[PDB]
């Protein structure tokens, strides 16, 4: 993990001092679930692994 | 006419159609080149950057085919449920929004493609071959094409980085378009901080952008010291 | 102007010149000339300090090269984090104080060579070779750099005892720059006394110290009875 791990969406439309912009707010929603989901995955692998040590 | 007006008449022409809205006739000659010049390379990452910027364009071209498709399918239902005037400016506007929600997708996949032709064209690290005709013509397709999706959607300041690397690439800078397209880009900057009310400097900074890109675009089409070209440089001064 | 000022002047300059900060055409011609006095002595315990003074500057240089690098490696990250004034701020001193912190560890492992290349010119025990051009001038050197190293960090107390030993060599005390230094340090010391509400003995030491060197300094670079000197001597009194 990193925050490169899902889409590392950031700012809105409008004042900004970077040169990024977030994208289509439904998705930017799904991705929050898919960065949770993608982590919640990794730590649930740990703990199955801890159970089998 | 003169020698320098006549090719300058037939050079703007030229360019307006090099940055015309893609169709089928266009996307055969642009490819046909393309695959053309890859021949000519012989660079497996350079063909590789074609093979993902050929994919953009074409999730660009399905999407155009999509919008009529759905439009039509749209435009044959039978609306029992439209009775009142205030339904069909609701039914219009859902419309509209589920185009522009696709459209957003089709640009979203569009980018990725062209991103990876980019990360592929980052890969040929000889500057002899970052040079070659070949390498410029792809690598300013792919720009072209990543601002004209952004601007079809309204998103202007999002295409400021990609114009300005574009023009630098082999004398892009004398493109009228590329410099209306910069000049529309930070007048829609300088509003957003004139309706925002936000900082001094970044709205003469925009102010200023738009300015050098409009006189800029004005010589380039008209002349220095044409009646057009003055007008600006005294409505700036 | 008179023979002896034109003759000054030329001096003074030189002298500023001697003290710079160090750089690549510094480090050549420094290493050029205390080699040279490696050349005519032949003592190996000498060419041990000048292969510890030449690695210390090596950290030295090193350092200004890390400091460079890191600071543009901080310019080129995105800051998506940083809307406000206060995590500008933030991230300032993140990367000024990361900076400090690593030039004070190179200004260590510096003074640990210069201190090295001083017990290796303790070695040399014969009064014949200690008086000698080539022992003076590099250690003189390895004192410059070493006080220069402490300065840049504001660790000006820790000058004083080596400006002193400096001044001591080979007509050093005719530099106006090491005077400079000096008098600085007193008057940074003489602050530290006033603002902890230390005694006045120590008061008055620091302050007498400082203005012999500011009067010295004054004097080497205008000359004695000059409009500038005149000044000074109302000022001391």
């Amino acid at each position: 993990t990193m925050t490169a791990r899902s889409l590392n969406l950031k700012g809105q439309s409008g004042e900004l001092l970077s040169l990024s912009t977030a994208d289509k707010s439904n998705d930017a929603i799904g991705t929050l679930d898919a960065a949770l989901t993608r982590i919640s995955k990794q730590r649930a692998n740990l703990g199955a692994y801890f159970n089998r040590l | 006419l003169t020698e320098d007006q006549k090719k300058k008449k037939k050079e703007i022409m030229e360019q307006e159609s090099l940055w015309k809205n893609p169709d089928f006739k266009g996307y055969n000659k642009t490819f046909q080149e393309l695959h053309q010049l890859s021949k000519t390379f012989a660079n497996n990452q350079f063909r590789l950057a074609l093979s993902n910027y050929q994919s953009g364009v074409n999730t660009i071209m399905k999407n155009r085919d999509w919008v009529e498709q759905y439009r039509k399918e749209e435009a044959e239902k039978k609306r029992l449920d439209e009775k009142w005037y205030w339904q069909k400016v609701d039914r219009k506007a859902r419309e509209e929004r589920v185009v522009y929600r696709e459209k957003m997708k089709a640009k979203q996949d569009a980018l990725n493609y062209f991103s990876k032709a980019i990360n592929h064209l980052d890969e040929i690290k000889n500057p002899d071959l970052r040079e070659r005709p070949e390498f410029k013509r792809l690598l300013s397709d792919v720009y072209r094409s990543w601002i004209m999706a952004e601007y079809d959607l309204q998103n202007l300041p999002q295409t400021i980085p990609i114009l300005e690397l574009y023009i630098e690439i082999d004398d892009n800078e004398k493109e009228y378009p590329a410099h209306k397209y910069l000049a529309s880009a930070y007048s829609f900057e300088e509003n957003m901080i004139k309706k925002t009310k936000g900082p001094d400097d970044m709205l003469f900074k925009y102010r200023y952008k738009k300015n050098v890109h409009l006189l800029r675009a004005t010589e380039l089409k008209y002349g220095k010291d044409s009646p057009e070209y003055k007008h600006i440089v005294n409505v700036i001064n």
